[PDB]
């Protein structure tokens, strides 16, 4: 089993150094390096580097001058540093476990077949060597295996990822307003409640209901962006108490907002 | 530096599709190629490693193969949840120097039409205390993923201070969106009714709130 979790600031200023931390845990960590992969908004996945059990770090050649990857085994953490960041470095950053291995591979030389897979046509000399070839000029010739290195790579496990925005602009924490249907609304046995997370920047925010205990019937929507430069999103529940938990990491703000259906009482 | 994939590919529900990854002798020609699936708003999932080996928990409908400097991912018996971005990857020269493919967006054709579900929320008493009113239209469960939104008050169409999201992928591989009408407190109370009209594949779904009866 594997557990990978990224931590670090969601907002970094240009020319500063982006620093992230991955807390890794699990028996499936062994035999694997811990790597960092990022994906900018419209771009493909981009490899940053990794550090292996041997304690050595390898990097994407295009980013080696700006990237540094270390590990703290006393904390079971692996760190990522990106110096002199620009808006090009705004991305979602993934902590990963990585398989990397150079493997010696034996194959028959050009034009030769394997003496193990010739069925009933194997020449008698196959008993002395690995491969064989035939030409009507010189008949059967023989040869040993050629040796080549095969470089194996694949990401095994992925973390949830963490969004980092490179910008010189400041933050704005959101206001949380309750969402409840009008009193003059045509009624049903289903109640729709929600939370309006209003006028924040930058992304992201997360929403849970009743500290995660309530999940079925919960639908959280991606944010809209206004002319002011501020984001807004809403989360609704369809069905007790109802508290929406809003977190805005860039401003270090968490908000708990209890939501009630409209009393329609005169109260 | 890049492994060339087609930008987008489409396939029919219940049929097969193939995504290609073409490179050179240094990467794909090396003979160890991996594939990954990325559903938006979800952690990437490894599907294939070493050309043909399927990662744990990946069904046999997914299949990897390679011929020279071009690897292909093949998905059979396509389902709605296979809609995602697919990336190939390979090592080049070094085993700690990875190159990723440019990515391919997969669309699964032939799924049933689904009308949108609409909920219209009025502004809260707390917000109106600040002399501002945000009407919130929440739109969920529509395929294909494209809707046009229209706001009306007392029969007249409103274009001012309307901001609508693009459709985004839900957990059930359907689409969701939202629209916001920003008003002053006096604008909110000055009309008999507001409406959010969501049109999808030529059909319109409407919800309506009445300020004076909202309490």
């Amino acid at each position: 089993q594997v557990q990978l979790r990224e931590s670090g600031p969601s907002l970094v200023k240009p020319s500063q150094t982006l620093s992230l931390t991955c807390t890794a845990s699990g028996l499936s960590l062994s035999d694997k390096a811990v790597g960092w992969v990022r994906q900018a908004p419209g771009k493909a996945l981009e490899w940053l580097g990794s550090i292996d059990t041997g304690g050595s770090a390898g990097y994407n050649p295009g980013l080696k001058s700006r990237v540094s990857i270390t590990k703290d085994n006393s904390k079971s953490q692996v760190s990522l540093s990106v110096r002199g960041v620009t808006t090009e470095d705004s991305a979602t950053y993934y902590c990963t476990t990585v398989h990397q291995k150079t493997q010696l591979t034996k194959s028959c030389p050009d034009g030769y077949s394997d003496c193990y897979g010739c069925g009933a046509y194997c020449p008698y000399g196959c008993s002395g060597d690995d491969c064989y070839s035939y030409s009507s000029y010189g008949g059967y010739t023989y040869s040993s295996y050629s040796s080549t290195y095969i470089y194996e790579f694949f990401v095994d496990a992925w973390g949830q990822g963490l969004l980092v925005t490179v910008s010189s602009a400041s933050t704005t924490a959101p206001k949380v307003y309750p969402l409840s249907s009008c009193c003059g609304d045509k009624s049903s046995s289903t109640v729709t409640l929600g939370c309006l997370v209003s006028s924040y920047m930058p992304e992201p925010v997360t929403v849970t209901w009743n500290s995660g205990a309530l999940k079925s019937g919960v639908h959280t929507f991606p944010a809209v962006l206004q002319s002011s430069g501020l984001y807004s999103l809403s989360s609704m529940v369809t069905v007790q108490t109802f508290t929406c938990n809003v977190a805005h990491p860039a401003s270090s703000t968490k908000v708990d907002k209890a939501v009630e259906p409209k009393s329609c009482d005169g109260s | 530096a890049v492994l060339n994939q087609p930008s987008s590919v489409s396939g029919s529900l219940g049929q097969r599709v193939s995504i290609t990854c073409s490179g050179s002798s240094s990467n794909v020609g090396n003979g160890y190629v991996s594939w990954y699936q990325l559903i938006p708003g979800s952690a990437p999932r490894t599907l294939i490693y070493g050309d043909t080996s399927r990662a744990s928990g990946v069904p046999d409908r997914f299949s990897g193969s390679r011929s020279g400097n071009t690897a292909t991912l093949t998905i059979s018996s396509l389902q709605a949840e296979d809609e995602a971005d697919y990336f190939c990857a390979s090592a080049e020269d070094s085993s700690s120097n990875a190159v990723f493919g440019s990515g391919t967006t997969l669309t699964v054709l032939g799924q049933p039409k689904s009308p949108p579900s609409v909920t219209l929320f009025p502004p809260s008493t707390e917000e109106l205390n600040g002399n501002k009113a945000t009407l919130v239209c929440l739109i969920s469960d529509f395929y294909p993923g494209s809707v046009t939104v229209v706001w009306k008050a007392d029969g007249s169409t409103i274009t001012r201070n309307v901001e609508t999201t693009r459709a985004s992928k839900q957990s059930n591989s359907k689409y969701a969106a939202s629209s916001y009408l920003s008003l002053t407190s006096s604008d909110w109370k000055s009309k008999g009714s507001y409406s959010c009209e969501v049109t999808h594949e030529g059909s319109t779904v409407t919800k309506t709130v009445k300020p004076s009866e909202c309490s």
